[PDB]
């Protein structure tokens, strides 16, 4: 909910994004839904920064954090870790099905 | 002197090149907790060595004791070598 | 403190080295299910002389003792791995990059053309080492395709053909490691993995509903002992079963008359 209220407001209905999480193209399409306000807010922050060092730090951190390719997907970074993260639930579902096949 | 301490916080190894989850799960849990504590410790040391607005009130703690040593009843520039040499002259003269 | 942090980095590199010497899964050695003995002799509760409410505590001590043994075997593995990596971290390289701080001399100053270079070295480590090349639609192609639709005359579905270009570029998004495109890389998303989890949960749940459907079509009196209260009734002998539901399950089973 904390990493989702940045986009979809505070009353966010977490059950829809827990039942079916956002596909990468939907993460991209709601990054770009809020890109103009991010650009205007970052320009307003780098104007009102205390020093030109902080102004350059604001614009650099935003122009890294505005490119939607830089969203770290754990499945692209660590594929055989996300596969074990999938098998971590598929294994206990298989244990339940093993008990039901024994019954 | 804070530059001399900053220069050896400048040769600290980059722990941020070992934050990824391939380093998370290969490592023993207590060693990873020690590693994250070491990173937090470096951020503490670097945040306090670059507090250069503290050096003025640090210099104001060396000023009063030194300035009271120079309000000497003999001389502002007197020391132990000149006073011992003058005791050598005084004692080895005719009383 | 610098030497201890460098020894910790040599230790983490040795952990990754001797964990990828064995090519093992990442989560496997942190999962204490894999250190659990599933060929355990499984103590039968009918020999252990239990009264009515004494069987779930027996089940809890058996489960907790097997979980404690699994966690202790996991800890024994990690102590062995720590010894194997502390003995091979001493024979290592220790050629790490240094933390990017601004270069400040002894009596001189520091310039903004170097502080900016240091923040560039910071934000160049925010980009991931392998990333989806998710294409944002450039404006020069967006206006071009909108006017190309306007010359056909369908300029009021130019928004839909624009989002169709962006969606067709986003759905075939390829990955890049260092800007060089990775040849032959397939990734399973999080929405795909959660759909797989949801279908697997739904089919195992319909197997549970089928199980209890058969059991309540044959003997529907079983719906009067609740599921949490069932294990509290057992004992080691059959006559030691608590008589709370014996009379009720006997008299409900004889039908509605």
């Amino acid at each position: 909910k904390e990493e989702l209220k940045v986009i979809y407001g505070d009353n966010v209905d977490v059950k829809h994004f827990q039942a079916s999480p956002r596909t990468p193209v939907q993460q991209l399409f709601d990054s770009l839904k809020n890109a103009a306000a991010n650009k205007e807010r970052a320009a307003k922050e780098a104007a009102a920064a205390a020093s030109p060092y902080l102004a350059y730090a604001v614009t650099k951190k935003q122009e890294v954090q505005a490119d939607p390719s830089n969203i770290p997907f754990d499945e692209v970074l660590y594929p055989q870790l996300s596969e074990e993260l999938l098998e971590l639930e598929l294994s206990d579902i298989r244990e339940d099905e093993i008990a039901l096949e024994k019954a | 002197l804070s530059n001399e301490r900053y220069q050896l916080l400048s040769q600290w190894p980059d722990f941020t090149t070992m934050y990824g989850k391939d380093f998370y799960y290969r490592a023993h849990p207590e060693d990873l907790k020690k590693f994250y504590d070491a990173a937090d410790e470096y951020y503490k040391l670097y945040e306090t060595v670059t507090e250069f607005d503290s050096l003025s009130a640090l210099a104001s703690q060396v000023v009063p004791n030194y300035a009271a040593r120079r309000r000497s009843t003999v001389h502002p520039a007197i020391g132990s070598t000149v006073a011992d040499g003058a005791f050598t002259n005084f004692l080895l003269s005719k009383q | 403190k610098k030497q201890a942090t460098e020894n910790l980095m040599k230790l983490l590199q040795a952990y990754k080295d001797i964990g990828d010497a064995k090519s093992e899964p990442l989560l496997k050695n942190h999962n204490p299910r894999t250190f659990e003995d599933r060929d355990y002799p499984v103590p039968d509760f009918r020999t252990q002389n239990l009264k009515a409410g004494d069987v779930p505590k027996f089940f809890d001590t058996v489960i907790s003792t097997r979980a404690s043994a699994a966690i202790a075997s996991k800890d024994k593995f990690w102590a062995g791995r720590k010894t194997e990596a502390e003995a091979a971290s001493a024979k290592a390289s220790a050629a790490f990059p240094r933390v990017a701080v601004p270069e400040w001399k002894k009596g001189k100053t520091v310039s903004i053309e170097n502080l900016n270079t240091v923040t560039d070295k910071y934000a160049a480590a925010l980009v991931p080492k392998r990333k989806l090349a998710l294409p944002v639609l450039p404006e020069g192609v967006k206006k071009a395709v909108e006017d190309f639709a306007a010359s056909v005359g369908q300029a009021k579905n130019a928004s839909e053909v624009s989002e169709l270009l962006a969606k067709s570029l986003a759905e075939k998004a390829v990955v890049t490691e260092g800007g060089k495109v990775v040849e032959g890389f397939s990734y399973v998303s999080k929405a795909v993995a959660a759909k797989v989890i949801a279908t697997r949960r739904a089919e195992v749940h319909e197997r549970l509903l089928k199980l209890w459907a058969k059991r309540l079509l044959v003997s529907p009196e079983l719906a009067i002992v609740p599921l949490n209260e069932f294990d509290a009734q057992l004992a080691s002998k059959f006559e030691g079963i608590s008589p709370k539901y014996q009379e009720l399950l006997s008299a409900v089973a004889q039908g509605n008359k």
